[PDB]
């Protein structure tokens, strides 16, 4: 079921409307995303890959890029941001 | 893909 983020994490959270401190992993994904599109940080030309240098998400998962497609390894990089 | 596409398998 529930998930609870670390402060960073739940400050990403809450900047796109998150309202809670705890989470499913689905809910945690679905902020993220708004996240990563309001700050359009994935590549106009190849949109899986997601640009996070320089970026408090970057800082979080502590790449400078990602693939969208690496499901497992995206939840790696979330689990570090979990209490 | 778009950006979506790939992320809502992720999500799924
Ligand atoms: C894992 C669910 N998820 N994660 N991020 C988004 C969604 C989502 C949740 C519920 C319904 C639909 C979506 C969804 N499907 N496709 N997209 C992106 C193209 C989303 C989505 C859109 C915008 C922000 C977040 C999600």
């Amino acid at each position: 079921t529930l998930v609870r983020p670390k402060p960073l994490l739940l400050k990403l959270l809450k900047s796109v409307g998150a309202q809670k401190d705890t989470y499913t992993m689905k809910e945690v994904l679905f902020y993220l995303g708004q996240y990563i599109m309001t700050k359009r940080l994935y590549d106009a030309a190849q949109q899986h890959i997601v640009y996070c240098s320089n970026d408090l998400l970057g800082d979080l998962f502590g790449v400078p890029s990602f693939s969208v497609k690496e499901h497992r390894k995206i939840y790696t990089m979330i689990y570090r941001n979990l209490v | 893909l778009t950006f979506a596409e790939y992320w809502a398998q992720l999500a799924s």
